[PDB]
């Protein structure tokens, strides 16, 4: 009796449902993205698949933000990553609206949590097979999670997803080791940039485009901002010298 | 992984006597068995091994540049 | 939020049966062991407790619940089915009876109002009929002590003496071993005991075997005192020191 | 046999439970007549298909020196007359004539298995196979000295009938190999191959999990074609470390 | 299976077979619950097997529960004694 | 046809093929969990796996918190773990609304239960693939466990154990309380309480664990919390004195 | 109903089964307290010594007085009979196959 | 960072020993073990370690040597097969000095619980201590 994957509802003999695992191809059939977790901040860095010329820069992003605390980034399909955005951005005005504080990081964790795992529970909706990555800083300190497909999440020192993740995993642990007290806001950029490369090896038959965007305390003053002038100028050349 | 293989009884038999044929004669790397197929879907640890299929080569559809070259 | 599935899950099958009722009748006659028996003094109910481990105290699940301490009640069946049968009964005898003629239900009608429940989840769809066979026995002011064996299909049947479970088909010759009208509260106690003894495969005391009667109206579990009209529940369940010293009567 | 007991490695949990099941009670089987009990007749070694299976069965002929006999199980079910019975048979007295006689079956689960309902279409080749083995064993004439070892996919798929004692004796699963275990299989195959003295043994057993002497001949097939492009008689130690990581990903 | 019935296979099968007087064969019955006879006969005989491991022609109380812990539990399947759901 | 094992109809068995997947998988994650009584207090030890080292292991906790007073104890999934978290701190809130004192341990097993079962009753929604394990501290009868099954079933339970290894935790928590003839452990300070779950712990894995690798709940008398990752590797050193 | 069917197996020879029968109602008997007395629990005992003795085990014999837990703390006149049966079997001779026969003459015949 | 760990332990022990060797060498164990011990990253058991050992010894007696060993298998340590590595030392002093420490290697074999007690798979070392044992018993 075959058809355990014909439904979210059914579980297979061992337990596992088929879907969620179909899930998790789905986000190495699309564009990898990474991530760095400083203690003042939060470093988000996504590249993005450029079939020819007609793309113009910095245009589409797939970046998203939550108000303006609070930068999100998916990988995996296009409308299933930024329709979870906009149901964690109508309920964060909800928050302000009855605690009229912003929302923190962990109160925003459990707030697109409940949504993927609804989706496992009923057959009848289709579950978001896209690996969000979401963080930013709040008063107890900066933190980054990974959620995935499935509705599992907890904390990350780093993050790393997508197709290229295998060789993304290798680097974010070996900042750890390189910096176990912290990394600052500059210098995460331009080693975001390196990893970016080192995944880009099965990327090698088009183009790249590297998108990178950091919220910092110090710096940012928790606002969500986008890498540009000449410190995106000095990342670029910085990491096309140690990949070659 | 059914229990349906009754009508399939005839190709259970036939993966089996593969593996029994190729274990037989070790020595003997003249002798190639080769599978020109769609894709793979169903795997097994049995196959990948050797003196059996290893390396899967992809035959994608020709790219630009490729198409020049073969109708020329 | 939205229930797409509306339809029954039970089909008549080909010969003539609905196939979900047939089958919910395995797992009540590969239940827990229990039976009852009705006299004419009053009724005694009686079940035994298996744990799957030495460890789960017993003391805290109770197989013989209260609705209304006129009448007892025991599961042969799936526990949950049971358990939300409990709330349902215990609100169409309040909310719906008590808020309407202030007093308690008889025993023909608590087991009219149950066996409709119990066919709301059978008919509707998207969700499972219930498995669960009940035994609700009580006392009445005019016909005085009834039992009713409730079937998991919903259609309840009047029984003097029944037994139901695992050795249900045994059980049903020993409580027509000896039976008759002269028979006491007490006196089917003794037969009740040595009757589930049968089918007890492991240790057999007042722990492991849970004893409930219904007496006449106990002015010491009423609470309060003046009140003619009230002279408490009749319903009265055994303790575990209680159970012990009728073994040695037998 | 080809393949000796000492590139099964890994699996000495259970090397030490076969060899005294079989090469024990096959070269002295008078201690046990002295006690009065009986050894097991055959052994049932389940588990993934190919890992190990082709191994194990040269293993127990290479350290005993008997006869290795082989029953496929596409030439046990066919349409003729009397097949499965005169393949039993024979093999039966076969094994008690001549006593140096080892019996290895690969993938009864075509022979075997419950199959759904226990009926019968075109089914009776099944049957047919697996009641004579069971009325063999329980018969007046036993097997002292053989040893008949089956193998197939679940064990929970069988007839429940053999697993009950009193003919099958032996049920052993076969996992993957430990990380001290792989090391003595890794100095095997790759010792044929052609390399240098600063070859690192120590790359593959952490990048290893589950890798017995079929798995690792991969590695050397990859290894193989890589000093044609550098123009070496050799392989460097790092060629073990890129190999193993590609096989680990498809493998466990 | 009763505690006598099943005791009528050890007083058999183990009187043909050499044992030791510190071996005791009450504690083989009470704890074995439901066996069959040819699982209860194995006791005995994979008693005498794991004595030869350790080469001995007797069968000692310490062979005995080497030999227990296998027979002992049949069912490695879960989701049993299920009277709910 | 193949519309037992999909969705939950009465089998010719008698059994819910659907619900019974659920079980197996709690231990995918092979998290052995025990839960032991002191005299006032209760004292639960559940397992910490961390196979990534980028895991933040203040955030991941098998042991959540429903309140100041009752704890809960998940073993499974976090996704079908939050579905049952979010269903207990709530109900727990919502007695003090309709009510207004502290909901007793005996309750909350209870309202789980049923909204358990509408998962198993109902062909719509899936059963949880996890286990809910409730501990606190009754101001009637004192410590209580109550473990509440996917299935919708709850019972009292002396020291009550899960994961794959539950039948080797179980059996040494047998011997330990029959020669004592007591359900719970006698002990007036709460920090030997800790000591002595652990004992029993080893001795029925075989192995050893740091302060990173396991999570101590501690539920006192109208109090509760969890141990940091400095306090459980306090509690490792104190037992590593005397016994 | 196993003491009534071990006299049936005592003219039957058979004795490997018949000790199975007087065993099994030992420790029936040894739990049922006030139920047995101390004269009626010392006539079960006799029983399986004498159907040990029929069977020609010593070891067997010398582990029920010995190992207090096939004991019990039970001795009598007639149980001591039976050790003296069994001590004569080794050495053949009807010397003390006699000397219990005129001592314990009250309780052994 | 990488030699930084091994150069202090030569330090405290140049310059003033009395009586303090004991409380100045075992403390530094509670610092460190916290990180470190993967494959190559001992800086101290197995090496310095028994170095600490070697500065125990000739000292005072052996007695108060003898209850401090059991400490260090006590509580947490790595591997008994490296504590075993120094108990085969140990019993060469003993054996090399003799005169009062006929009576002194009894009482090491009853208290250390690496002999009386299992502790890792490699049981080479109970086994061997206690032939000592007889032959003193035979005598």
């Amino acid at each position: 009796g075959t058809g355990y994957d014909l439904s979210n509802s059914v579980f297979s003999p061992d337990g596992r449902n088929f879907q969620v695992e179909y899930a998790v191809k789905a986000v190495e059939n699309g564009t990898t993205s990474i991530g760095i977790k400083c203690n003042d901040g939060v470093v988000f860095a996504v590249e993005k698949l450029i079939t020819s010329k007609l793309l113009v820069p910095q245009k589409n992003v797939k970046i998203q933000v939550v108000d303006r605390h609070i930068g999100c980034v998916y990988s995996g399909l296009i409308p299933d990553g930024r329709h979870l955005v906009n149901r964690g951005r109508e309920e964060a005005a909800s928050f302000k609206k009855l605690y009229k504080t912003p929302i923190p990081i962990p109160a925003f964790a459990d707030r697109l949590g409940q949504y993927v795992q609804a989706h496992t529970l009923y057959n009848s909706v289709r579950p978001f097979g896209v690996s969000t990555i979401f963080g930013g800083v709040d008063k107890n300190g900066a933190h980054l999670y990974m959620l995935e497909p499935s509705g599992s999440y907890w904390g990350y020192k780093g993050a790393a997803t997508g197709k290229g993740r295998q060789s993304a995993k290798a680097e974010l642990e070996k900042l750890v080791d390189h910096h176990p007290e912290g990394l600052s806001a500059r210098e995460a950029v331009k080693q975001a940039a390196k990893i970016i490369y080192l995944a880009h090896e099965d990327n090698k038959e088009k183009d790249f485009e590297l998108e990178i965007s950091w919220c910092s305390l110090s710096e940012t003053n928790g606002l969500h901002k986008f890498v540009k002038g000449d410190l995106l100028q000095e990342a670029i050349d910085f990491a096309q010298k140690e990949i070659n | 992984f059914d229990s349906e293989k009754s009508g399939d009884r005839e190709v259970q038999r036939t993966m089996l006597e593969l593996l029994n044929q190729l274990d037989g004669f070790s020595s003997d790397d003249r002798v190639k068995v080769l599978a020109a197929t769609n894709r793979v879907d169903v795997l097994d640890p049995a196959l990948l091994r050797s003196g059996r299929l290893d390396r899967k080569i992809e035959f994608p559809l020709p790219s630009e540049d490729s198409r020049a070259q073969i109708l020329q | 939020m939205t229930d797409r599935y509306s339809f029954s899950l039970t089909t008549f099958s080909p010969s003539g049966k609905l196939g979900q009722i047939d089958y919910a009748l395995t797992a009540v006659k590969q239940g827990v062991t229990s039976l009852g028996i009705k006299a004419t003094n009053g009724v005694v109910i009686a079940t035994e407790k298996k744990s799957s481990s030495p460890l789960a105290m017993s003391e805290t699940l109770s197989k013989v619940s209260l609705l209304t301490p006129d009448i007892g009640a025991v599961y042969s069946g799936m526990g949950p089915d049971y358990r939300v049968l409990v709330d349902k009964s215990r609100k169409v005898a309040h909310t719906s009876y008590k808020r309407i003629y202030g007093e308690y239900p008889p025993t023909k009608l608590l087991v009219s109002e149950v066996a409709k429940i119990m066919q709301e989840a059978t008919q509707s769809g998207g969700v499972r009929p219930f498995g669960v066979s009940l035994l609700i026995a009580g006392h009445d002011e005019f016909n005085g002590f009834s039992l009713y064996q409730v079937d998991p299909s919903g259609s309840y049947f009047p029984w003097k003496a029944t037994a139901i479970g695992k050795g249900s088909v045994a059980a049903k010759t020993f409580l027509e071993k000896r039976w008759n009208d002269e028979l006491e509260l007490e006196d089917a106690i003794h037969i009740a005991l040595l009757t589930l003894k049968e089918s007890v495969e492991g240790e057999f005391n007042g722990d492991t075997i849970e004893l409930a009667i219904i007496g006449d109206e106990n002015p010491d579990l009423l609470g309060y005192t003046g009140i003619p009209t009230d002279k408490g529940p009749r319903f009265r369940k055994l303790t575990s020191q209680e159970i012990n010293d009728r073994l040695e009567a037998l | 046999g080809e393949i000796t007991f000492d590139g099964i490695g890994g699996l000495t949990e259970q090397i030490r439970e076969l060899r005294e099941v079989i090469e024990l009670p096959l070269k002295n089987p008078e201690i046990f007549q002295r006690v009065g009990i009986k050894p097991p007749k055959g052994v049932l070694l389940y588990g993934p298909p190919g890992t190990g299976k082709t191994l194990l069965a040269k293993a127990v002929a290479a350290t005993i020196g008997a006869n290795f006999i082989f029953s496929p199980a596409s030439g046990i079910v066919d349409k003729y007359i009397g097949e499965s019975a005169r393949i039993i048979r024979e093999m039966f007295a076969y094994a008690k004539e001549h006593e140096p006689c080892i019996i290895f079956m690969d993938e009864v689960d075509a022979i075997g298995g419950r199959r759904f309902s226990e009926g019968t279409s075109a089914d009776r080749e099944i049957q047919r196979t697996l009641m004579e083995l069971l009325t063999q064993m329980d018969g007046f004439d036993n097997l002292g000295q053989t040893k008949i070892i089956m193998a197939t996919n679940r064990p929970d798929t069988l007839d429940p009938a053999l697993l009950r004692p009193g003919r099958l004796d032996r049920k052993v699963e076969i996992p993957l190999p430990n990380e001290a275990g792989r090391l003595e299989i890794f100095k095997i195959h790759t010792a044929k191959v052609k390399k240098t003295g600063e070859f690192d043994f120590e790359a593959a057993v952490k990048m290893s999990d589950g890798f017995n002497g079929a798995d690792i001949r991969n590695c050397a097939t990859e290894a193989g074609f890589f000093a044609i492009r550098d123009d070496r008689d050799h392989i460097n130690p790092d060629d073990l470390m890129k190999a193993v990581r590609k096989v680990a990903e498809v493998k466990k | 299976r009763d505690r006598r019935e099943r005791r009528l296979i050890f007083g058999t099968i183990a009187s043909k077979m050499s044992l030791a007087p510190e071996a005791d064969l009450d504690s083989l019955i009470i704890r074995n619950d439901s066996l069959s006879g040819a699982v209860i006969a194995a006791i005995m005989q994979e008693a005498g097997l794991r004595a030869v491991r350790k080469n001995r022609y007797v069968i000692l109380q310490s062979d005995l529960e080497e030999a227990y812990a296998t027979q002992v539990k049949t069912d490695n399947t879960v989701d049993k004694f299920d009277f709910y759901k | 046809a193949g519309y037992d094992r999909h969705i939950t109809i009465f089998s010719p068995e008698g059994r819910l093929y659907q619900v019974e997947y659920a079980f197996k998988a709690t231990n995918q994650t092979n998290i052995n969990s025990l839960a032991v009584r002191g005299k006032d207090c209760t004292v639960v030890i559940s397992q910490k796996k961390v196979p990534d080292k980028l895991l933040d292991p203040t955030t991941v906790s098998y042991i959540f918190c429903i309140s100041r007073t009752i704890g809960m104890v998940v073993n499974g999934p976090i996704p079908d773990a939050r579905n049952a978290a979010l269903r207990a701190k709530a109900e727990a809130a919502e007695f003090r609304y309709k009510y207004g004192y502290d909901m007793p341990c005996d309750v909350l097993a209870k309202r789980m239960a049923n909204l358990s079962q509408i998962y198993t009753q109902r062909a719509y929604m899936r059963p949880l693939g996890v286990i809910l394990t409730f501990v606190s501290v009754d101001e009637e009868l004192g410590p209580s466990i109550y473990k509440t099954d996917p299935a919708g079933y709850y019972v009292g339970y002396k020291a009550t154990a899960t994961g794959p290894k539950q039948q080797e935790i179980t059996t040494n928590l047998e011997n330990h309380f029959k020669k004592s003839k007591i359900d719970h452990i006698n002990e007036e300070s709460w920090e030997k309480v800790v000591e002595f779950a652990i004992t029993h712990m080893i001795d029925a894995l075989g192995t050893e664990f740091s302060k990173n690798d396991l999570e101590v709940g501690v539920a006192t008398k109208d109090k509760f919390f969890t141990l940091s990752a400095e306090n459980i590797e306090e509690r490792l050193v104190a037992i590593a004195e005397q016994d | 109903l196993d003491l009534m069917s071990g006299i049936l197996h005592c003219e039957d020879k058979d004795y490997k089964t018949a000790f199975s029968y007087f065993f099994e109602s030992f420790e029936s008997y040894h739990n049922l307290t006030t139920h047995n007395s101390y004269e009626k629990a010392c006539q079960v005992l006799k029983y399986m010594l004498l159907s040990k003795i029929m069977l020609n085990l010593i070891d067997d014999v010398k582990n029920i007085l010995n190992a207090k837990y096939t004991k019990e703390t039970y001795q009598s006149r007639g149980i001591d009979a039976m050790k003296a049966v069994a001590e004569a079997y080794n050495n053949r001779s009807l010397l003390d196959f006699n000397t219990a026969l005129k001592q314990y003459e009250k309780e052994l015949m | 960072k990488d030699y930084s760990q091994i150069l202090k332990e030569e330090f405290p022990k140049i310059d003033s020993l009395a009586q303090n060797d004991c409380n100045s060498a075992l403390d530094q164990l509670l610092v460190l073990e916290k990180k470190t011990r993967q494959a190559s990253d001992l800086a101290s058991s197995k090496e310095v370690l028994a170095k600490i050992v070697d500065l125990l010894a000739s000292r005072n007696k052996w007695d108060d040597l003898n209850e401090q060993l059991t400490l260090l298998s006590k509580k947490h340590g790595q591997l008994k097969l490296s504590i075993q590595y120094m108990i085969q030392k140990v019993m060469e002093y003993l054996k090399s000095s003799k005169s009062l420490d006929l009576n002194t290697r009894i009482s090491v074999i009853e208290t250390i619980r690496v002999v009386t007690e299992n502790k890792i798979f490699v049981e080479v070392e109970r086994a061997r201590v206690t032939k000592d044992l007889v032959e003193i018993k035979k005598e």
